[PDB]
């Protein structure tokens, strides 16, 4: 998961369908997300992760 | 005439994006070409060696691994070549590259190499000239199998970069000379290494040495000397190279260094 | 530092050649100008002969020409001297001296002359 | 052939006092290389001569700072600031510019 | 076979037809190039690797083949291109008392790399007991001699093997065909042969 390289070089990594114990660590139903912190505030979807989870750049947040 | 004479200290630094070479002999213009070869990984651990003579055996032997990236900001008159082999005695084959002020000369023989080998210059009164001696490099050279003399590649602030690969019999040397403005010796940016010399060697190489020129004092039998050089190791690894309109590799991405790089 | 060693002293009937040696250690002899000097007991010390870096190779005294001949062995790093037609006044202590052929770095070097390091003398005795 | 003169032949010197020895050359010892070439040697009985000074003022390795050299052209002086029991012997001035190499007659220095 | 002789071929024009004109070669086997197309190509990186082996081991000098000389004496890479030349040498490399000049490395700890020569005369430990440089029980010398005799039939007679190795198009060619060059023509639809590239 990245924004544009014009914007930033920071990335998040989604290990799809993998629990977080078999690999900023967040557990989604889509998989384990590394490098993005979860935010309780809800926004419009920018980068789709899956299972209701999306990512955006503000650092990279997941919501 | 083998003496243990040179001491050496080491430090650790970052490779940044150095060590890129042209993977083949094909011109490519304004393309993005992905190749898997023995490349120096980006931002890797590169050992900085300071080899010191002041006027015991303190010059340890480095393994060759799969290939060597070599760099030096120091001038071309003290550092004058390399040694390659496995045991560095008369039992096995040995490869020697010596640069001097007129040409470069390369042997593959069975050298009986000294523990601390160095080319030493001294004045000969019969020749009435400063001549070079290899008697401290080795004691003997018999059953010699290969010889090659060419135009030299250590000539004259100036960062000299070399890539040595030993693939299926051929010893491939890539080189580049870059004028580096006063600062960090290993600069940022890309300087692609043109394929310089492909030697038909066909020997086993797992260990190497780097060859120093030592001057007699005529005033502690040798003049004190200093040399600084960076050594990194190549890995079988995939790069993506950017060829511009003039055919120069101006930029690259190493695929495993970052996840974003892998996306690139 | 150049170290000079000598051979043993000798006594000889006049009319024969004398082989006098000087062995160099620490340095090899091709970097060194090599010279030879006699000293009589009760007299001032004067010169056999020695090397010339430029305008020739080896120079001799004017009164001792035709008798002194000088050889250098590069393999054993030795200097041999031969002197024929012995005289009763030749009972003397013989000194082998040496000095650096050049001085300076390879880019800037100058030719040197002199007698810096001297070895131990050998006693040449001419008797019955 | 360059002929030189040493002065004085014998100099009785007491302990600690400086002594001056004059070497005079009949020909000028200037060389085409620029530097004039004079060497002073000291000889002890039972000992070969060793290089005390080379090129007027420049010091040889192991030579103490008790010795000084001065002069130019055809007139040179060697000065001994302190004379001890190891300074007894014969001193020589020699040239290395023009062949043949000729040596002085020597100056004998003692204690009493 | 353990100290196989490796000769570079470069800076020549090669007439391969004279190999066909005089030919006692029983085995003439090329892998990546047709035998009649050697005169139609340009080459560099050209080698001749010569050794003497048994008559039944000439099949073992190939990419991916199985043997003792294949893994301990001489190994070919999997992407090898070139030609193997194997011919009987019973008239020259055999003696009635026994020609024992040709030796092979029977025993070694690990397999070789492709295009690697091993001349080390060290002992091999073939058992749990170490040998300590002395032959004995379960300790045998690696280099053993062939019992070449002319009274034997084909298949045990000594066979000389020369391996010609090339590269294709990845390097400036120095070994080329016997054809003469043609004058250059510009801006005109022609078919061209630049160093084997048609
Ligand atoms: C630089 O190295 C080359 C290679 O050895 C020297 O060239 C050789 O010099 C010897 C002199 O003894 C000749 O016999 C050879 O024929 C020369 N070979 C070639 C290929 O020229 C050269 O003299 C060296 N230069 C310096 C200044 O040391
Ligand atoms: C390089 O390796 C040394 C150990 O050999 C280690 O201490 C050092 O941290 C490494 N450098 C980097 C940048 O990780
Ligand atoms: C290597 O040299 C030695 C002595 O010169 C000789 O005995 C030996 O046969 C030689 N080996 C080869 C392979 O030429
Ligand atoms: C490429 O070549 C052109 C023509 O020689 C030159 O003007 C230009 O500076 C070169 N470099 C780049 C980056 O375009
Ligand atoms: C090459 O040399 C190294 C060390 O000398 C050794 O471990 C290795 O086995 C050699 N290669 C082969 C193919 O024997």
């Amino acid at each position: 998961i990245t924004p544009g390289t014009n914007t930033s070089n920071q990335v998040a990594v989604l290990y799809q369908g993998v629990n977080c114990t078999e690999v900023n660590v967040f557990q989604t139903r889509a998989g384990c997300l590394i490098g993005a912190e979860y935010v309780n505030n809800s926004y419009e979807c920018d980068i789709p992760i899956g299972a209701g989870i999306c990512a955006s750049y503000q650092s990279i947040i997941a919501y | 005439q083998c003496v243990n004479l040179i001491t050496r200290t080491q430090s650790y630094t970052n490779s940044f994006t150095r060590g890129v070479y042209y993977p083949d002999k094909v011109f490519r213009s304004s393309v993005l070409h992905s190749t898997q070869d023995l490349f120096l990984p980006f931002f890797s651990n590169v050992t900085w060696f300071h080899a010191i003579h002041v006027s015991r055996f303190d010059n340890p032997v480095l393994p060759f691994n799969d290939g060597v990236y070599f760099a030096s900001t120091e001038k071309s008159n003290i550092i004058r070549g390399w040694i390659f082999g496995t045991t560095l005695d008369s039992k096995t084959q040995s490869l020697l590259i010596v640069n001097n002020a007129t040409n470069v000369v390369i042997k593959v023989c069975e050298f009986q190499f000294c523990n601390d080998p160095f080319l030493d210059v001294y004045y000969h009164k019969n020749n009435k000239s400063w001549m070079e001696s290899e008697f401290r490099v080795y004691s003997s050279a018999n059953n010699c199998t290969f010889e090659y003399v060419s135009q030299p590649f250590l000539m004259d602030k100036n960062l000299r970069e070399f890539v040595f690969k030993n693939i299926d019999g051929y010893f491939k040397i890539y080189s580049k000379h870059t004028p580096i403005n006063l600062g960090r010796d290993l600069p940022q940016g890309f300087s692609a290494l043109e394929p310089l010399v492909d030697l038909p060697i066909g020997i086993n190489i797992t260990r190497f040495q780097t060859l120093l020129a030592l001057h007699r004092s005529y005033l502690s039998g040798w003049t004190a000397g200093a040399a600084a050089y960076y050594v990194g190791y190549l890995q079988p690894r995939t790069f993506l190279l950017k060829y511009n309109e003039n055919g120069t590799i101006t930029d690259a991405v190493d695929c495993a260094l970052d996840p974003l790089s892998e996306t690139k | 530092e150049v170290q000079l060693v000598e051979s043993g002293a000798e006594v000889k009937k006049p009319g024969a050649s004398v082989k006098v040696s000087c062995k160099v250690s620490g340095y090899t002899l091709t970097e060194l100008s090599m010279h030879w000097v006699r000293q009589a007991p009760g007299k001032g010390l004067e010169w056999m002969g020695g090397f010339d870096p430029e305008d020739g190779e080896t120079m001799y005294a004017q009164k001792f020409q035709g008798r002194v001949t000088m050889t250098e062995d590069t393999s054993t790093d030795t200097a041999y001297m031969e002197l024929s037609s012995l005289r009763s006044e030749d009972t003397a202590v013989y000194y082998c001296a040496t000095s650096t052929a050049v001085a300076g770095t390879p880019d800037l070097f100058d030719y040197y002359y002199g007698m810096d390091v001297w070895g131990q003398g050998t006693t040449v005795t001419v008797s019955s | 052939e360059i002929v030189m003169t040493q002065s004085p032949l014998s100099s009785p010197v007491t302990l600690g006092q400086p002594a001056s020895i004059s070497c005079r050359s009949s020909q000028s010892l200037v060389h085409s290389d620029g530097n004039t070439y004079l060497s002073w040697l000291q000889q002890r009985p039972g000992q070969p001569p060793r290089l005390l000074i080379y090129k007027i003022s420049n010091r040889f390795s192991g030579v103490p700072d008790r010795f000084s050299g001065s002069g130019a052209g055809t007139d040179f002086t060697l000065k001994i600031s302190r004379v001890e029991a190891e300074d007894v012997g014969v001193y020589y001035c020699t040239q290395a510019t023009q062949f043949p190499y000729t040596f002085g007659q020597g100056t004998k220095v003692d204690i009493k | 076979v353990y100290a196989w002789n490796r000769k570079r071929i470069s800076n020549c024009v090669a007439d391969y037809s004279v190999l066909y004109n005089f030919a006692p070669f029983f085995a003439f086997k090329c892998y990546g190039v047709s035998p009649t197309k050697l005169n139609d190509l340009c080459f560099t990186n050209v080698y001749a690797d010569s050794f003497v082996i048994r008559g039944n081991e000439v099949s073992q000098i190939a990419p991916g083949q199985t043997g003792n000389i294949a893994d301990y004496n001489y190994k070919l890479p999997d992407d090898f291109t070139g030609c193997v030349i194997a011919w009987n040498s019973n008239k020259l490399d055999s003696k009635v008392g026994g020609n024992y000049n040709y030796l092979y490395r029977l025993f070694r700890k690990s397999n070789l790399k492709p295009f690697e020569r091993d001349i080390s005369t060290e002992i091999y430990q073939a058992g749990n007991k170490p040998c300590n440089g002395v032959a004995g029980f379960n300790c045998y010398f690696p280099l053993r001699s062939y019992g070449f005799r002319p009274t034997y039939g084909v298949g045990h007679q000594p066979y000389r093997v020369v391996v010609l190795s090339f590269e294709l198009l990845h390097a400036p060619a120095t070994v080329c065909g016997p054809k003469k060059s043609t004058n250059l023509v510009k801006n005109k639809c022609v078919n061209f042969n630049f160093n084997g590239l048609t």
